[PDB]
RNA sequence: AAACUCCAUAUAUAUAAUUUUAAUUAUAUAUAAUUUUAUAUUAUUUAUUAAUAUAAAGAAAGGAAUUAAGACAAAUCAUAAUGAUCCUUAUAAUAUGGGUAAUAGACGUGCUAUAAUAAAAUGAUAAUAAAAUUAUAUAAAAUAUAUUUAAUUAUAUUUAAUUAAUAAUAUAAAACAUUUUAAUUUUUAAUAUAUUUUUUUAUUAUAUAUUAAUAUGAAUUAUAAUCUGAAAUUCGAUUAUAUGAAA
């Protein structure tokens, strides 16, 4: 059954680099809180997925 | 120490949303459990100590895909192919007698 | 520390002469850290080793 | 210059999904209502708040900021029978009713509270929330001594809270009460006070629904609050319900930013505030109605110390810890009042797939999730990464979650 | 009544996760003197401990 | 805008960092302690003052040692070490460091502001 | 390590002739000092050593 | 571009941006363009190297 | 040169009565990789082959030391030592003070700032480390003080245990949660308003200025205490109440 099924993706990599992008000092759980927010708020306003 | 039942997983005997307040470090923790669709079928309770949470949590991610080996022995590979059954050799190096921390110098003027 | 004072100085001082311990209740400067310090002379005369090797 | 349009987005991120109205965009979802009395059919499945629940519960406050409450048209809840009908029950059948409601941060201990209030609502109840007590303990509200009451006032506060109790509960109610003894306030209408320098209220003539409704002079409203307790204690027709939420904040901060003329801090049983919440608690103020109940909730948001362990029994005393870790006299005055615990707990996979099924239904998961991922794996994920059924971590996971 | 004296008494040379009495001394110069000094001490706590008029 | 002794305040600071920030001698701990002696709850601003409270505030404010008093007494002791010939007076005199610091480089501010009249 | 072995293998075998129980050699952690030097007599401070 | 507006948290600057882009109103496609319309004004000059 | 070497890594054996505990460890010996295999697409001296990718077998990926011969008459006679030359009542030896800390200018290194992808408070079943130190010692807990109930911070009182996988230095800090934050009228409060209640809406007040130093920033200085020392003026370090430059 998991052969067909293909490895699970080691992480986004889109998001990885712009989180690289905004973080900066060693602190990426601040960029990955701003970018989260920001995703949230143009959800909310979009109703699209972000 | 992994056996068979329900998704329940336990860190130094407190629950992994109290230990780990990052979501990255237990995605990371249930990768393995991802990488073979096992995610609902095995009980944790993993004992880290030492280092900060990364390191923990990435220890326990190394040490949940060594043992899920012994319950399926032919899903070694696709556990080497995703990378959770290497060590990550990466540690801090030593800081250099002559200069500053390890790597980096102090400002060189020509004249 | 619902319990008085009174009560824990009693116990303070009875322990202190049990022990064999100062009891300074009001905190005065008594000075006993100037005579409780070691003596170091011995080690520092000796830095530069035995004068009477034979020479 | 005027920088800020008339429409903008200024305030930080909490404060701006709490109040930009992105509710507007949100699809509207149809649910069955929260009904007490029909919990065989609503249980274990999301509701919506009736419209009169709506109005009551929005103006007692059960609904507060970092809910993700803005994700739908309005606020909705699950019936968790561990949760809620059991709770319900227990505040039911028990005599004292007295609880206070605990849980790890984020469990949901607030929904609970709120869920309370709509039972209150509709069980034809009184409410008196006193939702952010941090309000009159920070120091940003005026205070005044009151010789009469032995007791600093804090008529800001007190304003805002009349009034809250005012458009929270049903008029019937309140009109239906009527004053057991006359009333004498001063008299601070714009127009009126002018003319009649006092306002007098007599027994069986006027109602509680006046009392709430008049206006007196700062220096004063304790007065008026202090009547308005009276009153609801002694009538004997209709329950009241006291809740207080973030109770912890009350059990933990002993002294308020207050000072008195000698620049020493303000005992916060010195206060009015305080002083009626303690006595309600520990029963000194001995509301005559059977089903009268009082209803506290913690906060994980505020610290914790030995206090409420000690008093719930679940730790010894140890007397040589330091008051700004163990309050022994608010430890007796929670025992004196038997006030019992309630824990709420972790939601489990039957929970977390209702939840998650709902959010499926109302448009707010990734398509990560659902376009692609089995409902088994996710569900069991999500349960995973959500430290085993924590309703908030389980929604940051699916939506605030973008890695 | 006397080991709660004599636990009381201790002070900080007495836990009680284990209960184990604890003491240590090297003031003399000769450990003779100290075991002798030691033991007397003890004695000097336990005869305090049982009187309680 | 609160005038208070002289000083001009805007309406919105509070009257604690406000009474700290604009009179000379009297602190974070002072202000707080005029404060709460004229019983203003402690983030009160400067709007919500009333006529008898300005005037408490000032008179309260002007029993104590006042902007001018302040420098007078600072001026005076400088005065006291230049009279006496001390070693500190002769470095206040010269527009040079007084508290044991080095020359050789830096010294600028205390150049900039060392004198004999300092404020 | 070799002579503290070697050592102790001696007194484990010593104790048992005598009849005296012995656990064994515990290898307790070793300490590390450590100093630093510059390797110039007199000025290259950006030459240094460890000992 | 999402530094020039008036809220005091980028996450919420960031989150306009981005909700203005999703809906194609922004002057970052104007430097798209430019570039691009400066790529075409060098054509010849690419070489297969 | 590379390799042997050391730190680190994976595994095996041994030791430890799992109260020196942590066995998730410590340190002795050994093995391991300067990875192997297969396929294909390449240019080629034609697989009697290189790089490109794939596959599968692997835990397998780093750092440190070692910097040759000669040249720079490069540095060192102030680590120490010797040749030559020079002083020998002085260029040798001791003590009390001062200087090495002086300040026009200039200069190389750094520390701290100039605010909202950033500063401040708080967070007691005390979130989470490593490596080092303690017979010329480390110094806990409790106390009085400033200082209010307490906590935090700094002294004083007294030395608990440990000369160490045992006790102390020592609850790591960022992280994360809550509150606040002038410029900023983007704020507060006085009334009403209400299905945004820790909050929205309407009216009035929230003035006087502009490229600006704030509730940024801590330089300079006044005073009172404290620590070490026999001694703190030239010339030491902390705390408190004021000061609050430049940027
Ligand atoms: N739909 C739904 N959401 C719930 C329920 N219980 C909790 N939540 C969600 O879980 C999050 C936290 O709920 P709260 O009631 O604030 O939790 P709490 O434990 O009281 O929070 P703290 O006081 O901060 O510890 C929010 O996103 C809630 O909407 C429930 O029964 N139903
Ligand atoms: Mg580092
Ligand atoms: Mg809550
Ligand atoms: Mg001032
Ligand atoms: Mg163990
Ligand atoms: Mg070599
Ligand atoms: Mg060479
Ligand atoms: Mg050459
Ligand atoms: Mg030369
Ligand atoms: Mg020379
Ligand atoms: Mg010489
Ligand atoms: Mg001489
Ligand atoms: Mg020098
Ligand atoms: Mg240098
Ligand atoms: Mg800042
Ligand atoms: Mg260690
Ligand atoms: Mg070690
Ligand atoms: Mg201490
Ligand atoms: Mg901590
Ligand atoms: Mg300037
Ligand atoms: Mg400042
Ligand atoms: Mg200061």
């Amino acid at each position: 059954a998991l052969k067909s099924v293909p490895i699970p993706p080691r992480k986004n990599a889109t998001l990885d680099h712009i989180t690289n992008m905004i973080m900066r000092h060693g602190k990426k759980e601040k960029a990955q809180t701003i970018l989260s927010r920001a995703l949230y708020l143009v959800y909310c306003q979009t109703r699209q997925d972000p | 120490f992994v056996v068979r039942g329900t998704g329940e997983i336990l860190v130094n005997g407190r629950q992994l949303n109290d230990y780990f307040l990052k979501m990255k470090d237990r995605e990371s923790i249930m990768y393995p459990l991802q990488v073979i669709e096992s995610v609902g079928k095995y009980n944790i309770f993993a004992t880290t100590s030492g280092g900060g949470p990364t390191g923990q949590a990435e220890s326990i991610m190394h040490a949940i895909a060594k043992a899920l080996v012994v319950f399926n022995p032919l899903l070694k590979s696709r556990l080497h192919k995703a990378g959770v059954l290497t060590r990550d050799y990466r540690h801090v190096e030593r800081k250099k007698p002559g200069k500053k921390k390890a790597r980096k110098m102090p400002t060189w003027v020509k004249r | 520390m619902n319990v008085p004072k009174a009560r824990l100085l009693k116990v303070a001082e009875l322990s202190a002469k049990i022990f064999d311990q100062n009891f300074n209740p009001s905190g005065i400067r008594t000075g006993s850290k100037i005579l409780n310090e070691r003596l170091k002379g011995p080690s520092v005369a000796s830095y530069y080793g035995n004068p009477d090797i034979l020479k | 210059a005027k920088r800020v349009t008339p429409g903008s987005l200024y305030k930080n991120w909490t404060n701006t999904t709490h109040t930009a109205q992105l509710q507007q965009t949100a699809v509207p979802l149809a649910l069955p209502i929260f009904n007490f009395d029909d919990i065989s059919k609503t249980l274990n499945k999301v509701v919506s708040y009736s419209n009169k629940q709506y109005k009551s519960l929005h103006h007692l406050g059960s609904f507060k900021k970092s809910q993700f409450n803005e994700l739908f048209q309005k606020p909705v809840c699950l019936v968790r029978e561990d949760a809620t009908n059991s709770f319900l029950k227990k505040l039911v059948s028990h005599p004292v009713k007295k609880f206070i409601i605990t849980g790890e941060p984020g469990v949901g201990k607030t929904v609970l509270l709120s869920q309370a209030h709509a039972y209150a609502v509709d069980s034809k109840q009184i409410i008196i929330n006193i939702s952010y007590p941090e309000l009159f303990l920070n120091g940003r509200n005026d205070f005044s001594y009151d010789d009469d009451l032995k007791l600093f006032i804090q008529p800001m506060y007190l304003k805002k809270l009349i009034r809250k109790i005012l458009k929270a509960n049903d008029p019937a109610l309140l009109k239906s009460i009527e004053l057991s003894k006359d009333y004498k306030f001063s008299n601070a209408n714009p127009k009126n006070a002018s003319v009649k320098p006092f306002v007098t209220l007599n027994k069986t003539k006027n109602t509680v629904l006046d009392l709430l409704s008049v206006m007196t002079h700062p220096h004063n409203r304790g007065k008026l609050m202090k009547a308005i307790i009276d009153e609801l204690s002694v009538q004997s027709k209709v329950p009241i319900m006291f809740t207080v939420d973030n109770f912890s904040k009350v059990l933990t901060t002993a002294y308020s930013a207050y000072r008195n003329t000698e620049n020493k801090q303000i005992y916060s049983l010195d206060l009015q505030m305080g002083k009626l919440m303690m006595d309600i608690i520990s029963g000194e103020t001995k509301f005559a109605n059977g089903e009268s109940s009082t209803i506290l909730a913690i906060s994980g948001v505020d610290r914790t110390n030995k206090t409420l362990p000690v008093a719930l029994g679940k730790i010894p005393v140890d007397p040589y810890v330091t008051r700004y870790h163990y309050e022994p006299k608010f430890v007796e005055l929670l025992q004196k009042g038997n006030v019992t615990e309630f824990e709420v707990p972790k939601l489990n996979k039957q929970e977390v797939n209702e939840l998650i099924d709902y959010y499926k239904q109302s448009n707010v998961l990734l398509d990560k999730d659902i376009t692609g991922k089995k409902w088994e794996n996710l569900i069991d994920e999500k349960y995973f990464l959500s430290g085993n059924g924590n309703p908030r971590e389980l929604l940051k996971s699916l939506v605030l979650s973008h890695r | 009544k006397s080991l709660h004296k004599f636990r009381i008494l201790a002070r900080s040379r007495y836990d009680h996760t284990t209960d184990i009495f604890k003491m240590s001394s090297d003031k003399f110069e000769h450990a003779s003197q100290n075991a002798r000094y030691l033991h007397d001490i003890l004695q000097r706590l336990l005869a305090e401990s049982k009187d309680l008029t | 805008v609160v005038h208070i002794l002289g000083k001009g305040f805007k309406g919105k600071e509070v009257i604690k960092i406000a009474l700290a920030s604009k009179f000379y001698g009297i602190g974070k701990t002072t202000a707080e302690k005029i404060c709460s002696k004229l019983g203003l709850y402690p983030w009160m601003r400067m709007h919500q003052l009333s006529e008898p409270q300005i005037m408490s505030i000032a008179s309260e404010l002007s029993t104590m040692t006042i902007e001018g008093d302040a420098r007078a007494i600072v001026k005076d002791n400088i005065a006291l070490k230049r009279k006496i010939g001390s070693y500190s007076g002769m470095r206040h005199t010269l527009h040079l460091p007084v508290r044991g610091q080095h020359t050789r480089n830096n010294a600028k501010t205390a150049r900039k502001l060392n004198k004999i009249d300092r404020r | 390590n070799e002579n503290l072995d070697f050592y102790s293998d001696f007194i484990l075998r010593t104790g048992y002739y005598l009849g005296i129980p012995l656990t064994g050699p515990k290898p307790l952690p070793t300490r590390r000092e450590r100093w630093t030097v510059i390797k110039s007599p007199f000025v290259h401070a950006k030459s240094k050593e460890n000992f | 571009s999402a530094n020039q507006r008036v809220s005091s948290d980028f996450a919420v600057r960031l989150g306009e941006e981005l909700t203005a882009i999703a809906k194609g109103t922004s002057s970052a496609f104007e430097k798209r363009d430019q570039i691009h319309k400066t790529a075409i004004a060098h054509r010849a000059y690419i070489q297969l190297k």
